[PDB]
């Protein structure tokens, strides 16, 4: 974009101040803040003589 | 995998285009209408919920 | 704002897409939606075979 | 008095000035100061969740 060898960004872009500095974005389109990914722990299973 | 909680914060996705261009002001009419149009949430709606 | 009589609005005055045809928002603080507003459900008595 | 179903689609609030107004450019870029510095939330908290 600051390069100007393409015009338009339609993708995952996160507006911030430290990048509208030297770029426009428009109005963002949805709320998608952070989020910590953890892997599930197992699963839980019933037991044939629980 | 699982997302714990809920969101950490503000962050979020808009259209961004070179500093002065003349594509900021109908690009923004456009996605605002879409919001309103309900565009935005059923394209949602498909690519994470109806997949 | 369009007939002179302040110079900034700041309040939950709603971003539309046809207000901004006269007025313009800025980047949003926080998203909200529509919603309903009811007499909350109250707590009694469950079922006789309960 | 309570809050019954989801909120129907993403929309938010916006500072407002007349179209062109000088204020705008400094509003939105204190926005994304604000935002990392967590002020719009910190007041969030300040005006429903401590009241
Ligand atoms: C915060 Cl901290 C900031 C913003 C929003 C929501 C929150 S929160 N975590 O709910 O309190 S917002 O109203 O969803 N819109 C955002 C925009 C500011 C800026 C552009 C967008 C994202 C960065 N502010
Ligand atoms: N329901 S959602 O997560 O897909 C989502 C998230 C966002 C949406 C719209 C939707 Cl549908 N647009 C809002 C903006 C659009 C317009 C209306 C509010 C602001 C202006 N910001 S947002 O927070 O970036």
């Amino acid at each position: 974009l600051v390069y100007g060898k393409a015009d338009i960004a339609i993708a995952p872009l996160t507006i911030t101040l430290v990048r509208e500095e030297v770029i426009d974005f428009s109005k963002p389109f949805m709320s998608l803040g952070i989020s910590i990914m953890i892997k599930k722990p197992q699963k839980s299973k019933p037991g044939v003589f629980s | 995998t699982m997302k714990v909680g809920g969101n950490l914060d503000s962050k979020g996705y808009g259209i961004a285009t070179p500093k002065g261009s003349s594509l900021g002001t109908p690009v923004n009419l456009a996605v605002l209408k879409l919001s309103e149009q309900g565009v935005l949430d059923k394209l949602k709606n498909k690519w994470w919920y109806d997949k």
